[PDB]
């Protein structure tokens, strides 16, 4: 009919091995914290296993409303993982986030100055950065490059031992100029809008050495057919040898990215395990 | 409403605007702090003195006044981080004290030669008094708390061979901060002098107890409860142990560290013992011959002085042809990201690194120096501290290995003592020296 089974979903943008041309003509509820949630319980976890985590201050700029970090911080905090959270938006968050001692809630708008500021308060802690800021339609070339200059800023100011960031490449027909962005993995994420080409660029920086590489007008080409084909066809999809409740293709994914996650509590198949961890997040984000 | 009346009550005055809007969201916890008998915990606390600190001449008058003084320095406190604080500090007591301090009151001399012989070959470089009483607490401790506390080093040798002797009890948890948090306080409300738990970088999920004075009190390692479960481990006493098998293999990595060695020119008799005793276990335990006779052990290592990589060739004895051991962890973290790996094992602190078999080669990170025989050659014991941390890995999965360690123990045999030419250093390990100071409400990671 439409469906079609898999080895497993395709965990970062380099593994789409197909595309299809692109075409203008192209649901739950809370979608949006749920795609956050996953990808950073994804990238906090991945930080955890390999001991970057432990002790970190993890750093969020653009977190409002941030209603889903009540979560991690929760999740991690169960977990006996020291963590030292520092929330930074122009708008202010979910008051679920307040009354925490762990956790700093800061409104304002940063620029380079602040980040300096909060550089030297914090030094010498281990910095974690997670980027989600914005800018009403859809973002401007203009808007996302002076985003992506500002991401730069923090990574060079800040100087993480990783980061997650928001890296959405702007479509070929809005071609500005090139530009540059650290060197990374581009995570793919469950959940995220129908025809979204929205990735997570996570790296883990090595020493002085901030590796950055060009982003041309080619590679936007690249991205929007990977990323059409993904979202049209495989996105599509019901995967049939995913034995799970619910075997639509964001779900495998889904499923893959829980699978990774740490939990004192034992189950006997890995599958109990990222079913209980579902239905805690649904749960939370108050989806059905 | 009826978080108004908590609030005030528990601050014995009327919640300032913004004090009812911050304490507003811990109405809960607070609630539990203000119900909870502090009568019965006074006399926990003394009882607790008597069976472990009798020596400690303290006034049971002195003791109360310390305890109902912590329980309502809110009433007195107005700085909103100082009372977050306050509040989780008397929350862990609150919650779990009963639990974890609370339950507190109801072949060798043969293998000494084989031991002294291996470990001359490799002799070639060149702390309060409540010790004795915390360490009489945590006998017992490991005895009520088998499923989350476990216990290696020397007193876990110790158990095994009494002529060990043992300055300290070295455990792993996997609730280290609310335990060192618990006895922190006890020891504070016994002895009335402020301890400082800190948080040290350079270990994993790693927190000692210092006393007034920076003097060592206790320390422990934190480990989630998947690593608890493959932690290899033997029932003694009462009490679990990591297996002696395990600890063996530990050791011989750890000679590969500059500073260990050091200590072994120092005084060689200590490790003898420790070493023999091992020995034994193993030889009884496992079957395992002791002759000069263990071929591939000390298999290849090279190093690759520029990229800070050994090179260790397994192909022998495991079905990846290759170990690519990295020096640098960050780097070897980021390379794995490279590779799109998301399932790396990690064992945290008992292995200080993840270990990932990719397309047949085992990716993982040497956490202490590597001796060098001569330039871009690798010492022999460095060659048997790799081996022994790949075989840690064996042992954390249920995998082969007992050949391997046979191997590994007999290359150690019948050997010439080889000079120390050089060595690398460590990866720099960065983050703050974090921590909780009781006394000055404050709690800085
Ligand atoms: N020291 C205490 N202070 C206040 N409440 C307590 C105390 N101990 C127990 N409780 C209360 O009694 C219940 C739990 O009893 P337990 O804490 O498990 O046993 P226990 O009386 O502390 O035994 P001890 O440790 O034998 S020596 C809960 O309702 C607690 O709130
Ligand atoms: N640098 C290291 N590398 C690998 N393993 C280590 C290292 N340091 C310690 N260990 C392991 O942890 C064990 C205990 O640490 P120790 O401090 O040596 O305990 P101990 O020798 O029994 O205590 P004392 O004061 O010397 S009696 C050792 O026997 C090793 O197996
Ligand atoms: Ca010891
Ligand atoms: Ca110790």
């Amino acid at each position: 009919m439409d469906v079609v089974s898999l080895d497993k979903p395709f965990m970062y943008f380099e593994e789409i091995d197909n595309e299809l041309d692109y075409e203008p003509e192209s649901k739950l509820p809370y979608q949006g914290q749920l795609k956050l949630l996953l990808g950073e319980l994804f990238f906090l976890s991945k930080l955890q296993r390999h001991g970057i985590l432990d002790g970190a201050t993890v750093v969020y700029i653009g977190s409002a409303p941030g209603t889903h970090i009540r979560y991690l911080r929760d999740h991690f905090y169960n977990l006996g993982v020291i963590i030292k959270w520092m929330l930074i938006d122009g708008r202010h968050h979910d008051p679920i986030l307040n009354g925490l001692r762990d956790v700093t809630l800061v409104t304002r708008f940063v620029d380079e100055e602040y980040l300096r500021s909060i550089k030297k308060q914090l030094h010498p802690s281990k910095i974690i950065l997670i980027s989600d800021v914005a800018s009403g339609n859809e973002p401007s070339t203009a808007d996302l490059l002076s985003n992506y200059a500002l991401q730069n800023v923090m990574i060079s100011i800040l100087n993480p031992v990783a980061s997650s960031l928001k890296w959405r490449c702007p479509f070929p027909d809005q071609w500005i100029k090139d530009f540059y962005i650290p060197h990374g993995n581009k995570m793919l994420q469950p959940f995220a809008p129908s025809y979204s080409a929205e990735m997570r660029l996570l790296s883990i920086y090595t020493g002085e050495n901030m590796r950055l590489t060009r982003v041309t007008k080619s590679d936007a080409v690249n991205y929007e057919k990977k990323m059409y084909y993904l979202n049209k066809i495989v996105r599509n999809k019901v995967v049939v040898n995913f034995d799970y409740p619910n075997q639509e293709y964001d779900y495998f994914h889904m499923y893959f990215m829980l699978r990774t996650v740490y939990c004192n509590k034992t189950f006997p198949t890995t599958k109990a395990k990222v079913l209980f961890l579902q239905q805690s997040i649904f749960r939370f984000l108050n989806i059905p | 409403n009826i978080t108004l009346k908590i609030i005030e009550t528990y601050l014995g005055r009327v919640p300032s605007v913004n004090e009812y809007h911050m304490l507003k969201s811990q109405a809960r916890n607070i609630q539990k702090i203000t119900v909870f008998n502090k009568d019965i915990f006074v006399s926990l606390v003394k009882k607790n003195k008597k069976r472990f600190f009798s020596d400690v001449n303290t006034s049971a008058s002195e003791i109360k006044d310390r305890i109902l003084s912590y329980f309502s320095k809110q009433t007195q406190t107005y700085n909103i981080g100082k009372l977050f604080t306050i509040i989780e500090l008397q929350s862990v007591l609150v919650t779990t004290y009963t639990d974890i301090l609370g339950v507190l009151t109801i072949n060798v001399t043969s293998m000494e030669e084989l031991a002294r012989d291996m470990l001359n070959s490799m002799n070639v470089a060149v702390v309060s008094s409540l010790v004795k009483n915390v360490n009489k607490l945590m006998e017992e401790y490991l005895r009520r708390h088998n499923k989350s506390c476990i216990c290696y080093g020397s007193y876990s040798l110790y158990l095994i061979n009494p002529n060990i002797r043992y300055g300290d009890i070295d455990i792993l948890q996997t609730n280290s901060r609310t335990f060192l948090i618990d006895l922190a306080f006890l020891i504070k409300f016994i002895t009335g002098n402020n301890i400082i738990l800190s948080k040290i970088p350079y270990l994993r999920n790693y927190m000692v107890i210092k006393d007034e004075n920076d003097n060592h009190i206790i320390d422990s390692f934190n480990i989630r409860q998947d690593t608890m479960n493959v932690v290899p481990k033997i029932f003694i006493d009462n009490i679990y142990i990591v297996d002696p098998t395990f600890q063996l293999l530990n050791m011989i990595k750890m000679f590969s560290q500059i500073d260990r060695l050091e200590d072994l020119s120092k005084d060689p008799e200590k490790f003898n013992a420790r070493m023999a005793t091992m020995l034994e276990y193993v030889r009884y335990t496992h079957g395992i011959v002791f002759d000069g006779k263990r071929n591939n052990m000390p298999m290849k290592c090279i190093i690759d002085e520029n990229n800070r990589i050994v090179t260790v060739t397994t192909k022998d004895y495991f079905s990846f042809k290759k170990c690519l051991v990295y020096l640098d962890e960050n780097v070897l973290s980021s390379d794995i990201l490279d590779l799109n790996a998301d399932t790396s094992c990690d064992f945290e602190s008992v292995t200080n690194s993840v270990y990932l078999i990719h397309d047949n080669i085992m990716y993982t990170y040497f956490s202490n120096t590597i001796l060098l025989s001569d330039k871009g050659k690798v010492h022999e014991i460095s060659a048997r501290g790799l081996c022994a941390h790949i075989l840690l890995y064996q042992m954390l999965t249920s995998g082969e290995y007992k050949q391997c360690l046979s191997d590994l123990l007999n290359s150690m045999m019948n050997r010439d003592k080889i000079p120390i030419y050089s060595h690398t250093e460590r990866d720099k390990k960065p983050g703050r020296h974090g921590f909780i100071n009781i006394e000055k409400d404050i709690i800085v990671f």
